[PDB]
């Protein structure tokens, strides 16, 4: 029974989150990233090459 | 009207008893489980009903404890099964519904 | 003023079981909270005797195991409490979940997460627990089971490799998995601490799903009472077992020395597994079957967003009660099955099940409820 | 393969004659007890 | 919370009761009792039962076909 | 400092005594008659010739 | 709870100070009750009609003054030690301590 | 003698928790003997595959 | 300062809970005794010399 | 209102170490009781690797021991923190009981 999160208002705070939430994946990423040492991700990083 | 809706009426005498509350002088709202609309609308119940309904509830535990029933004589027949909370708790729920829609604004 | 109730101790102890309000209601499905409460203590006391003897190295692994068993004293009746209490511990368990879906306890959100926690706790303890004496069936169970992660991509190997601390079920296997079935037991005590705390906020549910508010009793002395004599019944079964027949929930198998090489037909894990492993090969995939067998046990924390009936019980409920006890005998058929080969009939019945159990919670009790409300014209 | 078989069947006799003595006790204190509430009679009597 | 004093309110209701070294613990213990249990039964075996024999036919069922599909007669 | 710790204490679970791993296994063909399998370990593994 | 502690502690262990001070009380209410016509002819009445006889101001005193603190502790004792109590309860009693526990109250475990 | 019986005992050895408890501990001991006597001794009746095979074998 | 507790009631104290205190040693004496199997003291008791 | 109040858990943090009323005053002798704290999860998170290794029968006693320092993967520096970690718990140990001493703290 979600219905009750959807109209205008709720639609305005999303779209208020969003910069916030695209950020917090920001950390998330490159937080997991260098803590694993994502051989995968970190070759594309320059200076970051300890190969 | 006709065959028909004794039909379904009777189906459902069927579940009623089946339900087996009514062995314990319970009454349909009387199992109806507290959620914050049932709660405010137990409070909303004027004198007599709550505290019928306490007493009522209190029965049932009793008897529930060293499991037992009542006597068929006093069973609580559908028909006379009065929906004393009905009416009150349609008012919560439509109370909330329009904060809700206020909500969405 | 009263001791018992003011001193920052004893006020836990006196509203945690003395003066702690409690429904005239409840029944003997409610004794279940204090017996598994009896099976923690248990299997830490006699398992904290069996460590100050058992050794972990694979060279005395085994012998240690029967080292106490013929020479320390006594060492026979601690093993075998130790070994059926554990099943004891998964009897109660699962009669414990039992009532809490029956009876609607799971509304109380927390409280019964917390106990699902304590489930895959219990259960990864126990898991553990029997690879530890180092028989046929410790290494091999140990085998099966722990590969099961090998199936999560791109991930499986280095993770099955890490819990492994080599390329097998070797030494650093036997040590770890000795450390951590002795600590985990100490973090349950802890978890269920918390399981009490927030069970405290609301008291205890009940068989009619009433509130009781308006007929609440002290716990002691009727409830300590009724948690006595229901203790002394936990002990019958116990000893029952350990005195009379103490390897019947046992497999033979694992009483012959760990074999690398050698491999048994008859492969199984312990009974209290049984449902779920049925479940999990069921599916003629690797990722399917594991991804399955999770949900098999991570779906408790599904129930209280599939109830749907207006009352908390299921003491007035006959549609629900016929598919509760389905549901049982599904589980009992799933027991049954996974303790069977994979072949013939079993297959196939094994898969009916399996996908029933699915059927029965995800869509059958929520379907049930929706009637029987609309049956009551609610 | 077990050496304690026997001593072992003779604390099952005695955990059986224990039992069978400490079980019907403990049910009587329980009962005892619980007398109060099997025996409690309500009555409601509201006003009017 | 919790607490008695502070539970919820209740008016009107008296409870009679009696010391228990006034009663007897076990009042009509089979007289009463096994009648009780006989109609606990009866509520209940509709609804307990009958998933059980279905499991029970399945387990037998499923024990002979397995048995019996492991010896071959012709071909 | 945290990964560093968090990372060796991860380590601690790995390698070991363990690189045993292994050889190159001679086997005499002669030995494994038609229709049998015969089984011998190597690198802590069954191995099926 | 305070009230059965005070029950238990009398019928255990009375200290002699005390029944003194009860003993006094008692001839002070005695002596003050008996002052005027009507309550000394309600005295005369009930009197004659409970004991057959009319007991003279000095016998109470006689029997006060036998009191000391064994026989408090003794009596007492014989009536409230490890007695069933009537208990009768009207009001918002929510927290009135359930039977049971009102009747282990009436003995205590250190004695 | 029936009625007062429970009630001596009552009278002598209930009261005080002292000697209720004097009485279980001192109950006990004679208890766990008399037990041990009869349960053992039952034991024996039901078996004689042991104990008996002494008289045999030793005795020197 | 233990001279608080120094007087004819706190005498009369004394001497009420003494049969109780005397009693409860009567316990702990069998207590131990019995849960130790005190070969020293329960040889002298007749019917427990189980040797 | 306020969850960290109010949760039945948090409050418990809350009232432990966030709004905890404390004295302005406390100086360093009265770090030791945080440092006994961490003192103690790091013989137990230490002590615990160490477990996973060392094997408990004088056959393999000192053997694990080693085993742990020269194959384990960083068994030494885990090693050491423990055995050092239980010099250090006894420092602040000994300097917690000295603060109560000197300050009366005993008094509770
Ligand atoms: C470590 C094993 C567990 C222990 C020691 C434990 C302890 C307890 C105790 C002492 C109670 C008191 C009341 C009663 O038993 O009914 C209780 C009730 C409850 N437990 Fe557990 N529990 C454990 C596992 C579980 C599990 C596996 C679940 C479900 C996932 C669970 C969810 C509940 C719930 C919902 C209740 C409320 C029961 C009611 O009031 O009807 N707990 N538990
Ligand atoms: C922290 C207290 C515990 C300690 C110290 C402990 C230690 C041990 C040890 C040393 C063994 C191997 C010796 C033997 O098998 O007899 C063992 C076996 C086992 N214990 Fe525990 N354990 C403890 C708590 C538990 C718990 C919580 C469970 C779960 C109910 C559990 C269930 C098992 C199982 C399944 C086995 C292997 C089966 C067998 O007895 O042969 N124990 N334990």
């Amino acid at each position: 029974m979600l219905t009750r999160f959807l109209g205008p208002r709720y639609r305005q705070l999303a779209r208020n989150w969003v910069p916030t939430a695209q950020l917090w994946g920001a950390v998330g990423a490159v937080g997991l990233v260098w803590a694993t040492d994502w051989r995968l991700i970190l070759d594309w990083v320059p200076y970051i090459n300890g190969k | 009207v006709s065959a028909s809706s004794r039909w379904l009426e009777g189906i459902r005498k069927w579940y009623y008893n089946a339900a087996g509350f009514n062995k314990l002088g319970l009454m349909r709202d009387d199992t109806i489980h507290e959620n914050d609309d049932v709660k405010e609308a137990i409070r909303r119940l004027p004198e007599n009903l709550y505290d019928d309904r306490v007493f009522r509830i209190k029965r049932a535990l009793d008897l529930s404890m060293r499991q037992q029933i009542l006597p068929k004589e006093q069973w609580t027949k559908y028909e006379e099964d009065k929906s004393y909370l009905e009416p009150y708790l349609k008012e919560v729920i439509r109370e909330r519904k329009e904060r809700e829609e206020w909500a969405k604004k | 003023t009263n001791i018992r109730k003011s001193h920052p101790l004893m006020k836990i102890v006196n509203n945690a079981f003395i003066d702690l309000p409690a429904p005239s209601n409840i029944s003997s499905w409610w004794n279940f909270g204090s017996l598994l409460g009896i099976c923690l203590i248990l299997q830490i006391l006699t398992g904290l005797f069996l460590a100050m003897h058992y050794t972990s190295d694979t060279t005395t692994a085994f012998s240690s195991v029967t080292h106490i068993c013929r020479d320390v004293n006594y060492g026979w009746i601690i093993r075998y409490m130790h070994a059926n209490g554990a099943s004891m511990f998964f009897i109660c368990l699962y009669m414990h979940v039992g009532r809490g879906l029956y009876y609607g306890s799971y509304t109380f959100l927390e409280t019964w997460n917390i106990g699902v926690i304590l489930l895959l706790t219990v259960m990864a303890t126990a898991f553990m627990g029997y690879v530890l004496p180092w028989g046929q069936m410790s290494f091999w169970g140990a085998t099966v089971i722990t590969n099961l992660l090998s199936a999560i991509p791109y991930i499986g190997t280095n993770l099955v490799e890490w819990i492994w601390g080599g390329f097998s079920v070797d030494k650093a296997t036997l040590t770890r998995f000795f450390a951590f079935h002795f600590i985990l037991p100490f973090i349950i005590m802890a978890i269920a601490m918390v399981h009490l705390l927030f069970l405290h906020e609301t008291g205890s549910n009940n068989p009619t799903g009433i509130s009781s508010d308006v007929d609440k009793i002290p716990f002691h002395p009727y409830y300590t009472i009724k948690d006595i004599l229901g203790a002394l019944l936990l002990i019958l079964a116990l000893m029952l077992l350990v005195l009379f027949a103490p390897d019947l929930l046992g497999d033979p198998d694992n009483y012959t020395p760990a074999n690398p090489l050698n491999t048994p037909p008859h492969i199984k894990p312990e009974w209290y597994f049984l449902f779920a492993y049925a479940i999990l090969r069921s599916i003629p995939n690797k990722l399917g079957g594991v991804l399955a067998l999770a949900f098999s046990i991570l779906i408790l924390a599904l129930i209280p967003l599939l109830h749907t009936s207006k009352q908390r019980s299921m003491m007035f409920r006959p549609l629900s009660q016929c598919l509760f006890w389905a549901l049982v005998a599904d589980l009992l058929t799933l027991t049954w099955i996974g303790g069977q080969p994979v072949e013939h009939p079993y297959i196939t019945i094994g898969q009916l099940a399996s996908v029933l159990y699915f059927l029965l919670i995800l869509v059958l009790m929520p379907t049930a409820g929706t009637i029987e409300n609309k049956l009551l014209k609610w | 393969a077990e050496p304690e078989h026997d001593h072992r069947k003779r604390m099952g006799l005695k955990m059986l004659l224990m039992m069978g003595l400490l079980l019907p006790l403990v049910y009587a204190m329980k009962r005892h007890k619980w007398s109060v509430l099997k025996s409690r009679k309500l009555a409601y009597r509201p006003p009017k | 919370g919790r607490q008695f004093g502070h539970l919820t309110r209740v008016r009107h209701v008296i409870t009679y009761s009696l010391s228990p070294f006034e009663q007897r613990a076990f009042p009509h213990y089979f007289s009463k009792g096994i009648p009780n249990v006989l109609r606990r039964t009866r509520a209940c075996i509709l609804r307990v039962a009958p998933p059980f024999v279905a499991f029970y036919l399945v387990y037998t069922w499923g024990t002979q076909e397995f048995e019996k599909s492991k010896r071959k007669n012709p071909a | 400092a945290a990964k560093n710790v968090v990372s060796q204490f991860v380590s601690s679970m790995s390698a070991s005594a363990d690189v045993l791993a292994m050889s190159k296994i001679e086997i005499k063909l002669s030995d494994i008659p038609e229709g049998k399998n015969m089984a011998f370990k190597w690198r802590g593994k069954p191995l099926f010739v | 709870f305070v009230l059965q502690g005070q029950w238990m502690r009398l019928c255990t262990s009375a200290t002699e100070s005390e029944v003194l001070r009860g003993k006094n009380l008692l001839r002070n209410a005695l002596v003050s009750h008996l002052d005027g016509t009507t309550p000394v002819c309600e005295d005369i009445g009930r009197s004659l009609l409970t004991y057959g006889r009319r007991i003279p101001l000095a016998e109470w005193e006689s029997r006060i003054a036998e009191v000391d603190a064994r026989v408090v502790r003794e009596v007492c004792s014989k009536y409230f030690y490890d007695q069933c109590p009537a208990v009768a309860g009207f009001g918002p009693i929510e927290q009135l301590p359930d039977y049971n526990r009102i009747r282990s109250g009436m003995f205590w475990l250190r004695f | 003698v029936a009625p007062t019986l429970t009630a001596r005992l009552y009278s002598l050895l209930f009261r005080r928790t002292s000697t209720f408890a004097l009485t279980i501990v001192v109950g006990a001991l004679f208890f766990e003997r008399a037990f041990d006597q009869g349960a053992d001794a039952i034991y024996e009746h039901i078996n004689e595959g042991k104990l008996w095979k002494h008289i045999k074998h030793k005795y020197e």
